[PDB]
């Protein structure tokens, strides 16, 4: 029925080593200016090094948690040796009932808004208690905020004009 | 009494099933099933009676 | 290593594939920072690779290990092929048929 947004990693204190901003692409464009999403976050480095980074989080709310993230891979070899210094690179996210590496894959493709990069979506539910880790070496989106879900149930989608 | 009995037929094995947590749509369409054929089957028995 | 059958029903065989969550443990474990396992036959195919990465604790333990199960024909084989982390079966079952059963919970 209903939810709570919040904040999980706030973006000034929960990233000391990486760059915050200079996430920003043309094919996400506000008001002219270029954009991106108000929920995730691109990560850069902050000057040409890349720390191995891990992070955990656990929830309190008594409630089930939603949590989103996301997968990043360029299309070239030399725009992953721009953006993340590693010609190899993994992220892992790691809970109770969730456990999965991923690795990025480079390949030649059609432009699609002028991009030719592509990016995947992955999406977890939390249980109340139990906690979860990032962690990652080389094209991570981490959550900017989340959502603390409630019941009520017999709700859905409506297509209509009226 | 022997006619209306002998039209129904028995049923066999009917065993519930189970899910994970990302086949949650199977599963609704299997309480969807199944609670169908259970209104048409107690609606059919009813109205035959008040018949 | 190979099995074939000759009881003329079906097989169930069961294996697992243990992870360490750190390198240092996968180092001690089996001298080999990369490895893998491979189970074939005539309709099963699958090579299985490791993982390592840290992960909260469960039952005071932060590893895990996926388990895998497949039916064999009579007649046909079955190769494990390993390098790191084979969990070998010790036991396996042949089967019967009989039709109509199943799982009933209750506490009668």
């Amino acid at each position: 029925s209903s939810f709570e947004k919040f904040e999980i990693f706030p973006k000034a204190s929960s990233w000391p080593n990486h760059e915050t901003t200079k996430g920003v692409t043309a094919a996400c464009s506000y008001s002219g200016a270029s954009s991106f999403y108000r929920n995730l976050l691109w990560i850069t480095k902050k000057g040409t090094s890349y720390p191995k980074l891990s992070k955990s989080y656990t929830n309190n709310k008594g409630k089930e948690v939603l949590v989103l993230w996301g997968v990043h891979h360029p299309p070239s070899v030399s725009e992953q040796q721009s953006l993340y210094q590693n010609a190899d690179a993994y992220v892992s996210v790691g809970s109770s009932k969730y456990n999965r590496r991923f690795a990025p894959e480079i390949a030649a493709r059609p432009k699609v808004r002028g991009q030719a990069g592509r990016m995947n979506y992955y999406w977890t539910l939390l249980d109340q208690g139990d906690t979860i880790t990032f962690e990652a070496t080389g094209n991570l989106i981490a959550p900017w905020y989340a959502f603390a879900l409630n019941k009520g149930s017999d709700s859905g989608i409506i297509t209509s004009d009226a | 009494v022997n006619s209306v009995i002998e039209k129904m037929n028995t049923q066999f094995t009917a065993v519930g099933k189970e899910f994970n947590n990302l086949e949650r749509r199977i599963e609704n369409l299997n309480k969807k099933v199944d609670d169908g054929f259970l209104d048409v089957w107690t609606y059919n028995a009813e109205l035959l009676v008040l018949l």
